[PDB]
């Protein structure tokens, strides 16, 4: 028989993990770009609710925007968020990619059969129809 | 149609190689291309039933041309009788044919269609109205409706569920039975990305269908064509040998045209000609693997004291990339696509239908506002 | 039903898990209209939140929900994933394979109890005749009443419908299904023909040119050459990986498996109907 | 999903908003005496995008159920747009980056930072002929030569070499023959150089022609093919490889995020030039 | 079929069939074999090779979901549980400065 598989925490690793840490971090840097604008002319937390609510996708619709060019601006990055999160759909794909293609062995084609591998030994029962 | 020698410019690899010589070479060059179809073979001649390979070969022991330029397979049947250069390329038969695939554009939403209930169970969505109304006896209608429609598609229109919380249990069971179906006919539509429906029938040398030749197997190969060779002198084959010769073309334009014109199923040659073709058009498509390797080289009446040469002088064109590059260069210009899977913008359409109900829906509207007013 | 092991009861602690975070809520939501209602909200508004959203619900204030919701909505995020994945894999288990039990399903042996007209048949003068004869002479009776003559009757009339279905040396059949165009004919489940024989030769009772043969042929089974001729002429087009199917239809009596799931919900409904029905005093 | 996001898709959704629009102002109108805004936008955008969208909902009958609709099949195309995207993750080329020394790659290691490495046998025709054409890769080289091919191998093989290069022939049966497939032809294993052994004889007086007929003898036989399948033929038939489940990499995804960084100041200073309209 | 641990490689090869056994001039041998025809006609050929090989057989149970992949998930629920205690004092804390 041959070896199993990890666990999806460890799966998550390869690629959920590194993406969210980077990922997150872009939200916040988004969410001060538009107030930038909108304080030159816990509101933070708010503009982290709103960014978090896609990616969660809790939409838990704490605060809205402050200005018609920040929904220009909510118009980028609402849709960059949706973008995101369907890329985040696609990760969710990625878990179903697991299957195992696994190996076998040709009576004549493989290797094996070409070479005893030293390593690999193999037999039939002595004094049989096989062995003649 | 008539034919008779002509006057005609020609541009080639082997012109480029043969001027390459020549500015290497002493020898300065005339080039006439030769009356015969096919570069020949040897055959019976008629009455006499003994002949030279004529065509190309025999015009070269005629000596009607000294050298041949050309992108001949070298083979010993004919090497005995001629010197031949070291082969330039090492090109192997395959054979040239294709069917387009087939695909679905209305596939995809189909599943639902053709099991009739995704449609009847939306009814029954709009009925699970009638049983809440059940609910609210003993403790709006166009509402309602419009809350089953939401639960397919996620309107979240506002009221919620009915005051009975019995009653909206049935909310989150319809939902949830409707969320499946969605998730399930995604994954159905997976189904349809499975595909695998084609069937390959290229392995030809280990193949079951090309062996036992039938009136659906209407193959061919170039009249007087090397591989014929292997056909007549493999009795193994005498079958497919004469199962091919009824069909054979005087020439790659009329052999390729006939798979593409659909005459016949399938085609035999090798792979030099071939698959700069098959870059070129690509509806058509190659299958197995290349048997009876050969490698091309120059065709000369014997004791040719260049042959020898030459043969070092093409042998420096490897040693020196001049062959690989001139080979990359024309080569290299005609692509065929790698298998992929890509949407195409085809099941599109029917949302270009919703679209055209949107219409629909708006002049109803004109109706239903009718209605509010005709209550007046 | 394999989350139901431990997935279906964690949604269960699940819902036990939304009391602490709704209790923790509460104080905030009430230091000392009508948001009591929210808890419940949550237990249906919790629950919309974790299937593909699709709830109006109610909006809750505490802060601290906000924070436990994320945590769920990231939870039913990954479940509809591993959901997904669960359809993933079933799309590798939606491989449709011939379901029928042969010579031994009812199908064969009383072919009259079924509503529906279906026969099987085969070539007359065979040898099988006799064993159907020797298992069910009814069977053979009705073989005889439809009975075809050429191998391409029978493929036409199993590719028209004609023919229900066909039975014959199986080895005949597999390489039948060697040469299909389409490839639309299987053979019974994995192919065992349930009756068993090789080919043989005969020879004058008197003679015995097979005893001295016997010994030319068995090396000759030894030889790759039986294989070659097989390959040479036993080769058959779409070989029989386990197979793989889609439906444009896709399907109705598991959806209907799925409405009955529903239609027991409703029921329950109705009974709740009743309780508030027969509410007590 | 970039074909339907290049045509089509967008527009019509301009026009359901649109047709909306008009029905709405005349319609809402028509239900309240005392608006299509970014909010219709943004709905547009709820509609279309898998939800997610807080800001609003028209007060009508006719436009919003319509955009449910528009909705329902909307989410098909969502859906199928993660199908088109689980295309892409059904298989891929995991063959990009490739050298056929015809890049200058090779012809230079010290153009990549870090060190690249590729050795061959000493005392070959191939090492000889390196030398004759490009000096600087046998000069550079020398370092990366290897005892054996055995031992050639140990280096590829348990790392501490990125590429090895050989006899195209060895070569193509040690990928057939090889203990871990990972180790893959170059490209199409289509080779420069292009050769084939020979078999030596004295000089012109010698066994010449009726020698090479019994070579295209072998041809017409066919036995040099079982031969081949014998001797020759390589384990893990060279098909073009997939793989399942690969690191998530992002290129393209940066490409957009860019894209909203740049929508963004544009917007913002779309504002500016706003206000100086003042 | 009766170990799990074991598998088959796919090939089949040197298709070769049993029999019995006997002395060229034994009397037993015209019997023998019309006894070994007659079972296989009959069905008892198949009711004993049915009846010893039926006994056991190996499925592919399981399907992929929760079980093992599903242990870290306990991970992923320990992780949810850890961080609210955190906030409580630290919540209070800001609502006092602010
Ligand atoms: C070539 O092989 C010879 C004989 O083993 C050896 O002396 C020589 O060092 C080799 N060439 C070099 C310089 O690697």
């Amino acid at each position: 028989k041959e070896i199993p598989r990890s666990t999806l925490d460890s799966f998550m690793q390869p690629f959920q993990s590194t993406l969210w840490l980077l990922v997150g971090l872009s939200v916040h840097v988004v969410a001060v770009m538009l107030y930038l604008l909108d304080r030159f002319s816990l509101t933070l937390s708010s503009a982290m609710w709103f960014s978090w609510r896609v990616l969660l996708n809790s939409g838990l619709g704490e605060g809205a925007p402050r200005s018609f060019s920040a929904r220009i601006l909510g118009m980028v990055w609402a849709l960059f968020a949706m973008i995101i999160v369907a890329s985040y759909t696609a990760n969710l794909a990625a878990f179903l990619v697991l299957r195992r293609p696994e190996e076998r062995i040709t009576g004549i084609n493989d290797p094996r059969l070409r070479n005893p591998s030293d390593k690999f030994i193999y037999a039939t029962v002595k004094q049989s129809s096989v062995d003649i | 149609p008539g034919r008779p020698t002509v006057p005609q410019c020609c541009y080639g690899f082997c012109v480029d190689l043969l001027i390459k010589l020549a500015r290497e070479m002493d020898f300065t060059y005339e080039v006439h291309l030769v009356a015969d179809g096919k570069f020949g073979t040897q055959e019976r001649v008629n009455n006499s039933n003994a002949a030279a390979w004529n065509g190309m070969m025999g015009e070269l022991l005629s000596g009607q041309a000294d050298m041949i330029v050309a992108p001949l397979t070298i083979n010993n049947e004919r090497a005995q009788y001629i010197e031949f250069s070291k082969p330039f390329k090492y090109q192997g038969l395959t054979i040239l044919v294709k069917k387009e695939i087939p695909r679905s554009t209305l596939d995809s939403f189909m599943q639902p269609f053709q099991s009739t209930l995704w449609l009847l169970v939306g009814l029954s969505v709009h009925v699970v109205a009638v049983m809440l109304y059940l609910l609210d006896r003993f403790s709006t209608l166009s509402s309602a409706m419009w809350f089953s429609w939401r639960v397919l598609l996620n309107s979240g229109l506002g009221e919620g569920a009915p005051r009975s919380f019995s009653a909206r249990i049935l909310g989150m069971v319809w939902a949830l039975f409707a969320m499946i179906i969605v998730a399930s006919y995604t994954a159905n539509l997976a189904a349809f990305l499975v595909l695998r429906r084609p069937e390959e029938r290229i392995t030809g040398i280990n193949d079951p269908r090309l062996r036992n030749p039938s009136d659906k197997f209407i193959y061919a190969t170039v009249k007087q064509s090397s591989v014929d060779i292997y056909f007549r002198r493999q009795v193994e084959l005498s079958t497919m040998y004469r199962h091919m010769e009824k069909h054979n073309y005087e020439s790659a334009a009329e052999a390729i045209q006939a798979v593409r014109d659909n005459k016949l199923h399938a085609f035999i040659w090798d792979s030099a000609v071939l698959e700069f073709e098959a870059s070129q058009d690509c509806d058509l498509v190659t299958t197995g693997e290349l048997f009876f390797r050969s490698g091309f080289g120059i065709g000369m009446r014997k004791d040719s004291p260049w042959k020898q040469e030459v043969s070092l002088n093409i042998l420096k064109s490897h040693e020196n990339g001049f062959m690989e590059e001139l080979d990359k260069t024309w080569v290299r210009y005609q692509e065929c696509d790698s298998r992929s899977n890509a949407p195409a913008t085809l099941t599109f359409e029917n949302m270009a239908g919703v679209f055209y109900l949107v219409a629909g829906g708006i002049v109803a509207g004109i109706f239903l506002i009718f209605i509010e007013i005709a209550y007046k | 039903e394999p989350f139901s092991a431990s997935v279906w009861v964690m949604m269960f602690v699940m819902l036990l898990l939304v009391s602490a975070m709704a209790v923790f809520i509460f104080e905030y939501f009430s230091p000392v209209h009508g948001p009591s209602f929210t808890i419940g909200k949550a237990v249906w508004l919790l629950w919309g939140l974790v299937f593909n959203n699709s709830l109006p619900v109610q909006n809750p204030k505490g802060t601290t929900s906000k924070i436990i919701v994320s945590i769920w909505a990231f939870f039913a995020v990954i479940f509809l994933a591993s959901y997904t994945a669960n359809l993933a894999a079933f799309m590798i288990q939606r491989r449709f394979v011939d379901q029928v039990t042969g010579l031994s399903d009812n199908k064969f042996q009383r072919p009259h109890d079924y509503s529906p007209p279906f026969r099987f048949g085969t070539v007359p003068q065979g040898s099988t005749e006799r064993n159907i004869r020797n298992n069910y002479p009814d069977m053979h009776q009705y073989m005889v009443k439809f009975h075809q003559k050429g191998v391409q009757d029978a493929l036409v009339s199993l590719k028209t419908g004609k023919l229900d279905a066909f039975i014959y040396d199986a080895a005949v059949l597999n390489y039948m299904a060697g040469r299909d165009e389409g490839c639309k004919l299987v053979t019974i489940g994995s192919g065992y023909i349930f009756a068993t024989t090789g080919y043989g030769i005969a020879l004058q009772k008197g003679s015995r040119w097979k005893r001295p043969i016997d010994l030319a042929l068995l090396q000759f089974v030894g030889d790759g050459e039986m294989e070659e001729l097989e390959k040479l002429w036993l080769t058959g087009i779409c070989h029989t990986e386990k197979n793989e199917v889609m439906s444009s239809q896709l399907d109705i009596d598991n959806m209907a498996g799925v409405f009955y799931m529903l239609a027991a919900a409703m029921a329950l409904s109705l009974i709740t109907f009743v309780w508030e029905h027969l509410f007590y005093k | 999903f970039l074909e339907p996001f290049s045509a089509d898709v967008w527009v019509m959704m301009f026009v359901m908003l649109l047709i909306v629009s008009a029905v709405a102002v005349f319609v809402f109108e028509y239900f309240s005496p005392v608006f299509t805004i970014g909010k219709a936008i943004w709905l547009l955008w709820g509609l279309v995008f898998n939800n997610s969208l807080p800001v609003q909902n028209p007060k009508g009958t006719t436009s919003k159920i319509m955009v449910s609709v528009w909705a329902f099949f909307a989410v098909i195309f969502l859906a199928s747009y993660t199908a088109n995207l689980a295309a892409f993750m059904i298989q891929r080329r995991y063959v990009d980056q490739v050298s056929g020394l015809s890049d200058k790659k090779f012809q230079r290691p010290n153009d990549f930072s870090p060190a690249f490495r590729f050795g061959t046998v000493p005392n070959g025709s191939t090492e000889r002929n390196i030398r004759n054409n490009y000096l600087e890769m046998h000069s550079y080289m020398v370092k990366f030569n290897q005892r054996s091919v055995q031992d050639a191998l140990l280096s590829l093989k348990s790392g501490k070499l990125d590429a090895f290069i050989y006899d195209a022939a060895v070569l193509n049966y040690m990928a057939g023959r090889d203990e871990g497939c990972k180790l893959v032809t170059i490209g199409s294993g289509k080779v420069f150089a292009t050769t084939g052994y020979g078999i030596a004889i004295q000089k012109d007086s010698g066994w010449k022609r009726q020698v090479d007929l019994a070579i295209l003898q072998l041809f017409g036989d066919g036995e040099m093919e079982e031969l081949e399948a014998l001797w020759l033929t390589g384990i893990c038939h060279n098909e073009k490889n997939e793989v399942m489940s690969s690191q998530l990499d992002i290129d393209n995804m940066a490409g957009v995020f860019y894209m909203l960084a740049a929508a963004m100041a544009l917007s913002l200073i779309t504002f500016i030039m706003e206000h100086l309209f003042y």
